């Protein structure tokens, strides 16, 4: 990577860079995720995959960069802010209540103080319409809205 | 070198159900008869006792041990105190042991007997239709023939 | 089983204490198994007049997790009578007023809305951290498995899974990250 | 009467002890809680201060009497509702 | 190395078919509880050792309470019932086995 | 009137607590009851609710058998499902024929 | 189970046309055979 | 004599000292009680099944509110399997 | 601000923010270009 100090001299230096790994299932591909076969078989757990996709305190790498295209790209966005929330990441802070799956802000979200009739319920979002079309391994779909 | 269609481990990747392998059909063969001779070898020596059974009679399936006391809800074409064989014996079982079967169990192997001890009938039943504001109101008392069956003895044989 | 008739009814019907844990669990899943284990659904002889219920142990109220935003969308609505009344209150602001509220009223809105409900109310015991009465430690049988799988943070995985999960993207040699 | 006081754990006197009015000082505010003067059973005149009726203009036997105590759609009264009662 | 099922709890199930294919026999010997796994059994110089024969007669009130904290119900239990209910009640039930 | 509807009550009740027991039984052995249902039936064992639920209640060690045949018998069609080709039928998925 | 039974091909109701149905429920002990049931 | 059983029939005083003397008369070491399984215990309503070992093997287990009848009911279960007269025995041939 | 369904922008220094949940136009330059989305 490339890293800059400051002393008033502030200078650019090139550290050591991570490659590849050798070879990949799907050669064809043309997003990592295409290439290395995850096109639906993800979810905000995956903080290994997630690390490899963000900036050292928080925020995320450019689609220029990381080679992703734009429905991967915004789903590992919605997947990295539902992980941030959840705290599956504790080392990459800026600068209690326990939640996952969190979709909005939390502070930004007003409370229901009036559900509709059962006919035009208020529901609660849970999770991500990016994330709908994951792999189900279940014989109901997921629930989105609760 | 990973093969053309690796995924790696994330929480999606892989059915959340454990990978069954079932054992192949060649020694689940011979184990089956092994299985099979050891049950019917316990039959020959007589290592049981107070058998039961599962039974369809009468549109029913009853579980049945022997002494025992069945109210079937009609009459049954059979003097008091007769004994006949119960065939329909859908199981057949014991401590350490039950034999299944698919799904009558085989008449050379399981033999129910039981004896019509009553010809009975039933608690006068009431029939009362009521609808309001129609004047309708209707009210019939039956009463269902019944026999009581005393099963004596469930008998199994070594046929497996 | 060659018991007596008196400690072969005693043993059919006795009563067991069930341990449940809360950390990082959602409180109507909790709920729902609480809830099976209180009105005895678990229980082959079940019968709804046959007093079939088990004590139900819920430690860790305190450390539950809600899915999505329920903790500051869930209001909990109730009613002194007197003409003001009306008072709603978020789930965060619940929890924060008493631990245990939130799983004790899933536990009670999921039981059977009958006389026997608050019986089976007095069967469950609800605390708030890893402390439990000594009493209840001498109860208790089968701390009953966790409904969600704790999804594992970043820092503790092992350098063996680590290095063992693939590199997916090439950096650019130049990018200042 | 005995009458409960809570204090700290500094403040702690031995049981038994005697306690005299200099345990206060001139120049000082206190709170004073006791039974008040009973009343017995009194209408809304005299225990909420309601308004009452007219005395002349007509009026039948109501001079001091509550009025409306609801409204018609509810079908009840509602609780705290000021009615007579001891005072 | 398969089992449809844990072989620790109940019984040692083995499942086979008869030769024909007609018949399923089910072999369920008893499982025992182990040694291992079991626990062992827990275990006035001149007057006479009295009798500590004291009941405390509490009210309706606290005995009530009492009674409900010592099994787990409600007080509703332990209030009374009347007279009507008390003939009611069949004092010569039938019983089967 | 209500002798006479309680009697249609009292069979649709009957069963309900059956499937109730039957859940119980089979959760207790890590199954369900669709499960447990449906693949004693592809097994050719036509118990009923009924005395499915008294060898619940009464014999556990045949309930525990006939929840490991149902559990087998669900593994040979997953197994079947997945395999999709003309591999063997599976030892307990053979149907019996008759004419 | 009725839509496995229609495609074995044996009914889908197990009260339907099967031995379990149509073969004679009991028999004298002796061996004769049972009048024919009504159904 | 159909439907009752053993101790119903015959009544006896201490199944444990019958039972050690069998087990005497026929050269088995004295049965250990031990607490196989236990709910409750400090409640109203507990659960103890006590077993009986000889030589680290299980001869008997029974229940009861309190170890000790646990323990005399493990005593009657071992006299019923060690004389044979058990609810699973065979029935009577009529 | 002003209370609309539809946000514009008025200027080229106006800019469209989704703060609490909501959009808003800020405009540095001409504050009467301050608009919340209902
Ligand atoms: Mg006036
Ligand atoms: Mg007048
Ligand atoms: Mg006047
Ligand atoms: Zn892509
Ligand atoms: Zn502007």
């Amino acid at each position: 990577f490339r890293e800059v100090v400051e002393t008033t001299i502030i200078e650019g230096r090139i550290t050591a860079t991570p490659k590849e790994s050798p070879n990949p299932p799907n050669p064809s591909g043309q997003c990592p995720i295409c290439r290395w076969n995850l096109k639906h078989k993800y979810n905000y757990d995956d903080v290994l995959l997630l690390s490899q996709f963000i900036r050292p305190h928080g925020g995320m790498l450019p689609r220029k960069i990381t080679g992703l295209c734009q429905e991967e790209h915004r789903k590992i966005e919605e997947c990295v802010k539902m992980a941030h929330r959840a705290g599956l990441l504790p080392n990459h802070r800026p600068r209690q209540l326990n939640r996952y799956l969190t979709r909005w802000a939390p502070g930004s979200v007003k409370p229901i103080y009036k559900k509709g009739p059962r006919w035009n319920r208020v529901r609660m979002p849970v999770g991500s319409p990016l994330l709908r079309d994951n792999v189900c391994y279940s014989r109901t779909p997921w629930k989105l809205y609760h | 070198s990973y093969l053309p269609g690796y995924v790696p481990k994330t929480s999606l990747s892989s059915p959340p159900w454990p990978e069954v392998v079932l054992p192949d059909p060649v020694e689940e063969t011979r184990h089956h008869a092994e299985v099979v001779k050891k049950v019917n070898e316990m039959i020959v020596t007589g290592q049981y006792g107070r058998l039961f059974a599962v039974v369809h009679f009468a549109s029913r399936q009853w579980k049945v041990t022997s002494e025992d006391l069945i109210l079937i809800g009609n009459e049954l074409d059979l003097a008091c105190g007769e004994r006949i064989r119960l065939e329909k014996v859908l199981l057949v079982g014991a401590d350490n042991f039950t034999l299944l079967g698919k799904p009558l169990l085989g008449k050379d192997l399981v033999r129910v007997e039981a004896t019509v001890i009553e010809k009975t009938e039933s608690w006068p039943r009431i029939i009362m239709r009521f609808r309001k504001r129609k004047n309708f109101k209707k009210k019939r008392i039956v009463t269902t023939p019944q026999t009581v069956l005393r099963i004596n003895s469930i008998e199994i044989a070594p046929c497996l | 089983s060659s018991f007596s008739r008196a400690p072969q009814q005693w043993a059919t019907f006795a009563r067991i204490w069930y341990l449940l844990d809360g950390k990082m669990q959602p409180p109507g899943k909790l709920a729902a198994m609480a809830s099976i284990r209180l009105q005895g659904l678990h229980k082959p002889v079940y019968h709804a007049l046959s007093d079939c219920g088990d004590h139900v142990v819920i430690m860790n109220t305190r450390h539950i997790a809600f899915s999505g935003n329920k903790w500051e969308q869930k209001v909990y609505s109730s009613h002194t009578g007197y003409p003001g009344g009306f008072r709603q209150v978020t789930a965060a602001q619940l929890h924060l007023r008493d631990p245990v509220a939130i799983v004790k009223l899933a536990i009670y809105g999921m039981l059977p809305k009958n006389l026997h409900r608050r019986t089976m109310m007095e069967r469950l015991h609800l605390f708030p951290d890893e402390y439990i009465p000594e009493d209840i430690l001498k109860n208790l049988v089968e701390e009953l498995p966790q409904p969600r799988k704790i999804p594992k943070r970043l820092d503790e995985y092992t350098q063996e899974e680590i290095d063992a999960f693939p590199r997916l993207w090439t950096p650019p040699e130049d990018y200042r990250l | 009467t005995v009458k409960i006081f809570n204090i700290t754990d500094n403040a702690a006197i031995k049981p038994g002890t005697p306690l005299y009015a200099a345990h206060f000082r001139p120049g000082q505010y206190v709170d004073v809680t006791a039974k008040t003067i009973g009343k017995g059973f009194q209408g809304v005149m005299k225990r909420w201060g309601f308004k009452g009726q007219p005395a002349t203009h007509g009026q039948t036997k109501t001079h001091r009497r509550p009025g409306a105590v609801a409204t018609g759609d509810i079908g009840r009264v509602w609780p705290g509702t000021k009615m007579p009662g001891k005072m | 190395t398969y089992s449809p099922l844990p072989d620790d709890y109940n019984c040692n199930v083995e499942l086979a078919l008869t030769s024909d294919g007609r018949t399923i026999v089910c072999y369920h010997p008893s499982v025992d509880i182990p040694y291992e796994h079991t626990k062992p059994i827990p275990r006035d110089q001149v007057l006479k050792t009295r009798l500590e024969e004291k009941v405390e007669h509490l009210e309706e009130g606290p005995m009530i309470e009492q009674l409900s904290k010592m099994f787990f119900t409600t007080k509703h239990r332990w209030y009374p019932h009347g007279r009507y209910h008390r003939c009611r009640k069949n004092l010569n039930p039938p019983k089967d086995r | 009137v209500k002798c006479t509807k309680a009697r249609y009550l009292k069979k649709k009740n009957m069963r309900t607590l059956w499937i109730n027991r039957i859940t119980a039984a089979s959760q207790e052995h890590g199954l369900k009851y669709p499960a447990l249902i449906g693949n004693l039936v592809k097994c050719q064992v036509e118990l009923n609710r009924k005395v499915l639920a008294d060898l619940a209640i009464y014999e556990p060690k045949t309930f525990k058998s006939l929840a490991a045949l149902a559990s087998r018998r669900r593994h040979e069609g997953f197994a079947a499902a997945l395999g999709d080709g003309k591999e063997p039928e599976g030892i307990f998925s053979r149907v019996v024929q008759y004419h | 189970g009725g839509q496995w039974r229609l495609q074995q091909g044996l009914a889908a109701n197990p009260s339907g046309y099967g031995p379990l149905t149509e073969l004679p429920d009991w028999s004298y002990a002796d061996g004769r055979p049972a009048p024919p049931m009504k159904g | 004599m159909t439907g009752k059983e053993l101790f119903e029939m015959w009544k006896i005083i201490n199944p444990m000292g019958l039972l050690v003397e069998e087990l005497k008369k026929r050269n088995v070491s004295a049965p250990e009680s031990r607490l196989t399984r236990q709910s409750g215990g400090t409640t109203a309503l507990p659960l103890y099944f006590v077993g009986l070992y000889c030589d680290k093997k299980l001869i008997a287990e029974g229940p009861g509110e309190t170890v000790l009848v646990a323990e005399e009911e493990a005593a009657r279960v071992a006299l019923r399997k060690l004389y044979g007269f058990t609810e699973n025995r065979r029935p009577w041939n009529y | 601000f002003k209370n609309k369904t539809v946000l514009k922008k008025r200027c080229k220094d106006c800019y469209l923010v989704k703060r609490r949940g909501r959009w808003y136009v800020y405009c540095k330059t001409h504050p009467r270009h301050k608009q919340r989305q209902m």
